RNA sequence: AGCAUCUAAGCGGGAAGCCCUCCCCGAGACGAGGCGGCCGUUGCCCUGGGGGCAACCCCGGGGCACGAGGGCUCCCGUAGAA
RNA sequence: ACGUCGUCUCUUCCCAUCCUGGCGGUGCAGCAGCCGCCAAGGGUGGGGCUGCCCGCCCAUUAAAGGGGAACGUGAGAUGGGU
RNA sequence: GCGGGGGCGGUGGGGUAAGCCUCCGCUCCGAGACGGGAACAACCGAGACCGGGGUUAAGGCCCCCAAGUGCGGGCUUAGUGUCAAUCUAAAAGGGCGUCCCCCGCCCAAGACAGCCGAGGCGGGGGGCCCCGAAGAUGUACAGGGACUAAGCCCGCCGCCGAGACCCCGGCCCGCGGGCCGUUGGCCCGCGUGGGGUAGGGGGGCGCGGCCGUGGGGCAGAAGCCGGGCCGUGAGGUCCGGUGGACCCGCGGCCGACGAAGAUCCCGGCGG
RNA sequence: AGGAUGCCCCCUCCCGAAGGAAACCCCGGUGACGGGGGAGUACGAGGGAGGGGGUCCAGGGUCUGCCCUUACGUCUAGAAA
């Protein structure tokens, strides 16, 4: 079964593996969470679920208008393969690059770091058939909710930028349902 | 900028213009067409010549409506396709990525694949079969492992050539998974999958011509007064500016064809079953004879004298569909 | 959402009264409150006290505004919670 | 702001522009992917060292066999500067 | 010791938009015209004259916009002027 | 040495202005290490003999990045903005957009708006934000991630953080005193003593020879390759290998006396 | 040719400069936190003494991790240019 905690920042475990319900973060404020685990425990890794469920804070058009325009206008002129930025759009990779840019950069110890993190949207099935599932969240980095107040999720994101992608996730996730719920 | 306007020399919509992986084309896109039964939503045939036929226009509203026009005519060699898998297809949920569930083969594949394949003597038909239900309810597509005989074509080869076509027709995924069952083991004929009359888009790899400059690569001009110029003609002035460096927009010489293209809306004229009466009494130039079916195209398809062709169901179909009676081919010109 | 209102018991989270219960007695303005603990109970002197610095329980007394130490020393005995603010959480 | 107001909440419409559809490259995508199948998952010989010596066992170096698959050599061209 | 004008060739970027897309005003009847706003995806050409650049002109045209890149580009050319 | 330069101040004086010209003054760079400022001679902090411990300065404390996802109040909805200057910005003007302050008048419930019943109309100002606001290789640039506070305003609490300041050990120096037959050596005391280009002053190392003195060498000199030890250092010394006949310590004296560089010279030899 | 009377670990003991906590009790503050006691304590550069265990230590070649770091010579106000 799944079993929900509250991650305490100073009884972090320095071996193993946690995994963190990332359902209602803000984005930017989890990153800099998890950025700060996996430098500070050098043997632990992260698993971060429901990715496609983080938060960004501000107008829907003005959030994803700064993601058109990384996706579209940053690019290079010499060989593009060889050479130039390569902007992800999906939620769970999207926001690995967000701790990314949390992480000491050209040294082994921020790509080390790295290595040690792993994105998901939504639950994978092997973590949920497990017999006891442990699902953190970080309150600090929670979104407080508030009325008139302006946000948008990763998802919604994702489907301005990449509607057909999108759109296959989501049958997939209808598909598999039934044997998800059944888990 | 440019002193005076005029567009770039070149398309990069092809970059890069590498050789194709495989000379094999691999087909990116197949479309959803509604035909009321099961069928294959594609085909592969050999390209055997060029001709030009007497057709009867039959648009109505063309101003050569009724008249007998002379149409340039690509000649396709047809040999049934040979069924020897069928591939079941879901949707992986973590991020809705095509994944193939399992695949059911023939007990008893033909000798010749066995020169491509490492299979086993006998494959168990039944249990891969009683495997591949059990995805039935998970599934979103099926597709048919087909291998070519190219000992039927003109060609005269042994090595076939498998790829996957996927079945289409109907909307229901079951009865598109019981028929491509049905077809484990027997072959398809062209008539199967098109008919007269219809659209279908082609893809193949080009004709290849090796390394190639840049005035024929890009279409860039000769410098002009040719005679005028030290260091050459056939090239480019400048190579760029001072920033940004060489960029990969700029005509460079390099590999010519061999690429894969894919061409739209290409009529089929006549689908054939003895290519006797299609092959001219020299045989079509540099590719021999047809003696199986064919495939008459209007207009001219990518490839080498000898490359398979794969034809599909259009997918820019264009909003007035062709008329339904089979276009009237009065004359070939390979006849006497 | 955060509901603060007169006669609710409350734990203190900041200062060092913290961990302690206490009685809202008062309200000042949207942000601030009067809590008494009763002291003589529970270590709380009668204070102002800002919301962001305590968390509602489920228990709540009945008393009028500004209500006295021994006027809610009285009505934790008819709620019986005379142990329950002895106890302190964390 | 008793009215009125396209706006403050909400909603409808709205561009050759942006995103997707379409075409090309594409798993060195280091999270280096999915599927089916084939194979290996073994032995022998020569020599050096160690343990207890009674076989023996462990380690170093080399050689041979088994073995799916792959290449050169050969005749070529749907290909091609090498 | 950073090759001094222009042109040729070739690529890219800006927008303060000439045309093409959207919208509004008009002293907008129609046909035309004038003015403003969004918008840089594509187009913006062929000749006469002069070493030119610029400009004037000819026949077309949807229109025949303007700028930046070491006054982009002479280890690429040309060499008419200076 | 008689080329100065940066910051700040004299509306210095000139000039449309200038990283502009020309004066006056303090300080800093030149000739000054180090912390902060994203980088950065002269902006802020601060002056460094060597090693170690501690505490602070400027500045910072969500991550990159040591230390706060620190505390109270208020404002902004524009990703505006994101803690001085170099450093990447903005004006006249328009906006009750929104928060707030003041004044004048009407309403004594017969005011404003089209009988109803409670507040209403106008003026002046302040805060933040919006429009005004347009560029050339590559993203809301001004460090990046990103943030609705991790922004701005009024205040507050703790912490981190230099070579600075404190402490311990070692070293050196200037000055003074003392002892020793001394072209010199040694000991003691004191110093809000210890950065340094040009330049001046004081001491030492090495190379070739000479005058003396004492030695080594075929049981292996010089030279050469590698290595240990001593000295802050120039350098000294020893070991193993190679080599095959000369060489060294100490005192004094003298020079054809020390190389990384001169489009250096000659030779050899590379990519 | 250096140390091996070494080096390293553990434990125990002594002294100790500048500096120096915490749990907990009490007083204040909305609060971050301040103050009295605990306590100039535990500790603290280093300096001394002993015991048990191990085997080389120093030095060198090369590579990795973390931190720091803008070729040299030169004219110049200003050199990685
Ligand atoms: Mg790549
Ligand atoms: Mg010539
Ligand atoms: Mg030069
Ligand atoms: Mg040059
Ligand atoms: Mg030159
Ligand atoms: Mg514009
Ligand atoms: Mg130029
Ligand atoms: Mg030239
Ligand atoms: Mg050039
Ligand atoms: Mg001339
Ligand atoms: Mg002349
Ligand atoms: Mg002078
Ligand atoms: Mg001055
Ligand atoms: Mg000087
Ligand atoms: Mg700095
Ligand atoms: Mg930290
Ligand atoms: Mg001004
Ligand atoms: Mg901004
Ligand atoms: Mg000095
Ligand atoms: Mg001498
Ligand atoms: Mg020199
Ligand atoms: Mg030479
Ligand atoms: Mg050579
Ligand atoms: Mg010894
Ligand atoms: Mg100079
Ligand atoms: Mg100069
Ligand atoms: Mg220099």
């Amino acid at each position: 079964m799944i079993v929900k905690k509250v991650l305490d920042l100073s009884q972090i475990p320095e071996k193993g593996e946690i995994v963190i319900d990332a359902e209602g973060h803000i984005m930017g404020r989890l990153a800099s969470y998890v950025a700060k685990i996996l430098l500070s425990k050098p043997e632990l890794r992260v698993v971060v679920v429901n990715a496609e469920k983080l938060v960004v804070t501000g107008d829907r058009k003005m959030v994803v208008e700064w993601f058109m325009r990384k996706i579209s206008e940053w690019r290079t002129h010499y060989n593009p393969e060889k050479a130039g930025p390569k902007i992800p759009r999906r939620p769970d990779r999207v926001f690995k690059r967000v701790v990314r840019g949390m992480l000491p950069k050209k040294v082994e110890s921020g790509r080390d770091a790295l290595k040690r993190l792993r994105v998901y949207m939504s639950i994978p099935l092997d973590f949920i058939q497990r017999r006891r599932l442990v699902l953190y969240e970080v309150p600090a980095a929670k979104l407080r909710v508030r009325p008139l107040m302006q946000f948008v999720t990763l998802e919604e994101v994702w489907r301005s930028i990449d509607p057909a992608a999108w759109e296959k996730w989501n049958k997939a996730k209808e598909v598999w349902a039934k044997k998800i719920k059944q888990a | 900028g440019l002193k005076i306007n005029r567009p770039r020399r070149g398309s990069m919509g092809v970059y890069p213009r590498k050789r194709a992986a495989d000379i094999v084309p691999r087909v990116r896109t197949w479309p959803e067409v509604n035909l009321g039964k099961p069928t294959l939503l594609g085909f592969a045939a050999y390209k055997a010549g060029m001709l030009h036929a007497v057709v009867v226009d039959d648009r109505p509203t063309s101003p050569l409506y009724g008249k007998e026009v002379v149409k340039a005519v690509t000649v396709l060699d047809a040999p049934p396709l040979y069924v020897a898998a069928v591939r079941l297809y879901t949707l992986d949920p973590t991020n809705g990525y095509k994944v193939a569930v399992g695949e059911a083969w023939v007990s008893e594949p033909p000798a010749d694949l066995r020169r491509v394949l490492t299979l086993p003597e006998k494959f168990d038909t039944e249990k891969q079969l009683k495997a591949l239900e059990e995805y039935r309810d998970v599934a979103v597509d099926v597709r048919v492992l087909v291998a070519t005989q190219p000992r039927l074509s003109g060609i005269g080869k042994k090595t076939p050539e498998v790829l996957e076509i996927p079945v289409g027709g109907v909307p229901s995924i079951d009865e598109r998974i019981n028929f491509a069952i049905s077809l484990l083991g027997k072959t398809v004929s062209p008539k199967d999958v098109f008919t007269p009359g219809q659209l279908v888009d082609v893809i193949a790899v080009t004709k290849g011509k090796g390394y190639q400059g840049v005035v024929k690569r890009f279409g860039v001009t000769i410098l002009p007064r040719w005679h005028k110029h030290r260091k050459g003609h056939r090239r480019t002035g400048t190579i760029g500016p001072q920033a940004p460096a060489l960029m990969f927009t700029q005509p460079r010489p390099g590999q010519m064809g061999f690429h894969q293209r894919t061409e739209y809306n290409k009529r089929i004229l006549k689908i054939g079953d003895n290519g006797a009466e299609i092959t001219p009494k020299s045989g079509f130039p540099h590719y021999g004879v047809i003696k199986g079916p064919y495939i008459l195209l209007q207009g001219s398809v990518p490839g080498a004298r000898k490359r398979l062709v794969v034809l599909r169901y259009p997918v820019r179909p264009p909003k007035k569909a062709p008329p339904a009676a089979e276009p009237q081919v009065v004359w070939v010109s390979s006849q006497s | 959402v955060k509901v603060i209102d007169v006669g609710r018991v409350v734990v203190k989270v900041l200062g060092r009264e913290a961990g302690r219960k206490a009685v809202v007695v008062d309200i000042v303005d949207e942000n601030y409150v009067v809590i008494t603990g009763p002291k003589s109970l529970s270590g709380v002197r009668r204070r102002r006290v800002n919301i962001n610095h305590i968390e509602p329980t489920d228990k709540k007394i009945e008393i009028k505004k500004g209500a006295s130490d021994e006027e809610v020393l009285k009505a934790l005995e008819a709620a019986g919670l005379v142990e329950y603010m002895k106890e302190r959480v964390k």
